[PDB]
């Protein structure tokens, strides 16, 4: 049961043949050897006769394509990295600040002084006036009344009060903005990636995401090709399960870099302890396959437009 | 140390900022003024407060698919006239 | 203790007057990633020029394009034409100035106010200057040690305006007995 | 830029540009080859980000910004008492 | 008067509840304490709201 098998179904119906199911006993999808030009998997199967068609996940490429016959892709995809989600995050020490940004509070600190010493010169500067606002009682009254707190002295001349009208005004508006964006709160990639060395991430043996970085020339992938290649032990593994669990048993320590398709899959299933992170590195799409010279590979292009047209596939995906 | 101009219009600053203040009134009369003011200040000051909650709230919440655009019929749609776009409209299956 | 009162109220000011002319005069205001000389790296901007760092071409940099609703326009001439920060360095020089012409035409014990008024007035020019930069700014980032620089200035600046109105006062004590 | 107008929602059905040619072109078999070669080489994508990306004209705390305001207002007051104290 | 104990007592509670002092610390050390109270009085409350 599955998606590939109902996609054999439709397309068997629309084509009108039969089909049987069968697996690979490699488990592979498939690839190609530079030294022996060998062909494994479900492409070393289809080329090699043991088989006629593959309704199944397979990624289009040039490679592919020079030795079989694709048809036109059944669904979009793009690499992608997988990773440990991180746990929730506790409020913190010393987070009763953040209703207001650094600045503000920098600056509330800068016109503290000087609102002091602006009080300071003005109630004791003329020798006419000897107020008991020397420098210390000055900081205590503007401290005081930041704090909306007791103030047991208060200006008594004309500009002492013009001081304190504003520093009032001014506590006012930042004490009460203080209070009500505490409510707000109280009622609501890959270049990253390759530089940390300390966090390991691996692919699929025999696949298109495993050429498509052996064949880049890009700084961040080809970064990554060289880590891989010299990432003992070998991150790489044989199956997607195997590094679903790698990623699941590593505490955060192990990526996976793999089709989109299977962390949407995965992420909405449970345990649901990983997600997909960033972008997708190249964009490509599965496509069903058939050897040279079959008389499927006509019909299987017009089964899947019309597939696509009608909306069966967003059904099946959905 | 009595209300005078300059100290009344003190007092009344400051009992409109809610800092507290170095004198009251001790008459009859003057507590009635005082206490009107007091309960003006409460009223205008928590609504300050209120308010200012209530803007950042919302902004911090903020139609958006074809269905909704199906039902609205007020706002008007089109496609180019020859294309895949009319021509996928035209072959749809789908309600919307 | 009078005597030591004036050279700590010297040094200071001198002290003020160079980290306010350094912060000025330097371009470590703010670590921010953008474009150097017309990719994105890192760049040590400042007041005048915002200056390029770990890049192809680090050490290359150029003049800040101040400009790209009459408020916005004013605020850019402000912060375009640091004001604030250049008025808070004419400032504190003219009370340096007056603090050490309080040694000659002495008796006047009437300049020396004056030059506690400028340090003051100098550290509110300074922190209006902060603000503006601050404000301007926001039309992942960080401040240079000459943004602190600017800081320290305005606080020993207060000092000292502290320091000379605290003189003024006990001279006129002195005088009255 | 002008930048007036935006997207809403996300993509109804999903297709991709195909270079065409009559049926039996010479051409057809070859650029199928050219477009996988430009695809691995990456040379689409620099073409899409010079076109695209090169043309560029386009809770959370409070900022100096949400309140500078009050803070010129208590600057300026802290420089009218100053004024008044020394008329006086 | 100064701060005794009862009157300490009150001084704290009075700063807690935001409902004004009659008196206030006026030492360096008091003044310690009573920053420290005020701040902690300041935040708590605002949560409580």
């Amino acid at each position: 049961e599955g998606y590939c098998v109902d996609l054999a179904a439709e397309i068997a119906k629309h084509c009108g043949f039969k089909y049987k199911l069968t697996i690979v006993g490699d488990g592979k999808y498939g690839a190609r050897d530079a030294d022996t030009k060998i062909w494994n998997g479900m492409v070393g199967e289809l080329v090699y006769g043991k088989a006629d068609i593959a309704i199944a996940p397979l990624t289009i490429t040039l490679v592919r394509e020079e030795v079989i016959d694709f048809s036109k892709p059944f669904m979009s995809l793009g690499i992608s990295i997988m990773i440990k989600k991180p746990q929730k995050s506790k409020p913190g020490v010393f987070s009763f600040l953040d209703p207001l940004a650094y600045e503000i509070w920098m600056c509330i600190v800068f016109a503290y002084i000087g609102v002091s010493v602006v009080l300071f010169l003005v109630s004791r500067f003329s020798p006419y006036e000897w107020n008991e606002f020397g420098i210390f009682n000055s900081l205590w009254f503007s401290l005081g009344a930041f704090m909306r707190q007791g103030c047991d002295i208060s200006p008594r001349s004309l500009s002492g009060r013009i001081v304190g009208g504003v520093w009032w005004f001014f506590t006012l508006i930042i004490i009460s903005s203080y209070t009500a964006n505490l409510a707000a709160f109280l009622t609501v990639s890959a270049e990253d990636l390759s530089k940390q060395t300390e966090i390991a991430y691996g692919t699929l043996d025999s696949g298109s995401t495993k050429e498509f970085f052996r064949r880049s020339k890009i700084a961040v992938f080809d970064k990554m090709w060289t880590y891989m290649r010299s990432a003992e032990p070998s991150v790489f593994v044989r199956t997607t399960a195997e590094g679903v669990a790698r990623v699941r048993k590593s505490k955060g320590k192990y990526a996976y870099l793999l089709e989109s398709t299977m962390n949407e899959y995965i992420e909405q299933r449970k345990p649901c302890d990983t997600m997909k992170v960033g972008g997708n590195l190249d964009s490509k799409g599965y496509g069903i396959a058939t050897p040279k010279g079959s008389s499927l590979g006509t019909p299987v292009n017009l089964a899947v437009l019309k597939l696509s047209e009608q909306g069966v596939l967003d059904k099946l995906k959905n | 140390n009595e209300f005078g101009i300059f100290n009344s219009l003190w007092f009344s600053l400051g009992a409109f900022m809610r800092q507290g203040c170095d004198i009251s009134p001790r008459s009859l009369s003057g507590r009635i003024v005082g206490g009107v003011w007091w309960f003006f200040t409460l009223i205008i000051i928590s609504s300050y407060t209120a308010n200012l909650a209530a803007f950042l709230t919302v902004e911090r919440m903020v139609i958006e698919s074809a269905e909704d655009l199906s039902k609205q019929t007020e706002i008007a749609y089109g496609t180019l006239d020859s294309g895949s776009t009319k021509e996928f409209f035209r072959r749809s299956k789908i309600a919307v | 203790d009078r005597g030591v009162q004036m050279l700590l109220t010297t040094v200071g000011a001198f002290a003020a007057f160079s980290l306010m002319t350094i912060a000025v005069g330097t371009d470590y205001w703010l670590y921010s990633r953008g474009v150097c000389k017309t990719e994105e790296v890192m760049t040590h901007s400042g007041l005048w020029r915002t200056c390029c760092l770990e890049g192809n071409f680090k050490g290359l940099c150029k003049q800040i394009d101040h400009f790209p609703d009459t408020a916005e326009y004013f605020l850019r001439a402000v912060r375009a034409s640091s004001i604030f920060p250049i008025l808070s360095v004419i400032l504190l020089f003219m009370g340096g100035l007056c603090i050490a012409a309080s040694e000659f035409y002495k008796t006047r014990h009437n300049i020396i106010l004056s030059a506690g008024i400028f340090f003051v007035s100098a550290g509110l020019s300074n922190i209006i200057g902060i603000i503006v930069y601050i404000s301007a700014n926001a039309g992942s980032y960080s401040y240079g040690w000459s943004f602190y620089f600017g800081a320290l200035s305005f606080i020993i600046a207060e000092m000292v305006g502290v320091l000379a109105v605290h003189m003024f006062i006990d001279r006129h004590k002195q005088l009255r007995a | 830029k002008p930048c007036d107008t935006m997207k809403v929602g996300g993509n109804l059905d999903s297709k991709g540009y195909g270079i065409a040619t009559p049926k039996g072109s010479s051409l057809g078999t070859p650029v199928n080859l050219a477009v996988l070669k430009l695809s691995e080489q990456g040379v689409l994508d620099k073409l899409k980000n010079k076109w695209w990306y090169d043309k560029g004209e386009c809770t959370s705390a409070l900022s100096l910004s949400n309140v500078a305001g009050v803070f010129y207002i208590l600057v300026g007051g802290l420089g009218l008492a100053m004024l008044v104290a020394l008329i006086e």
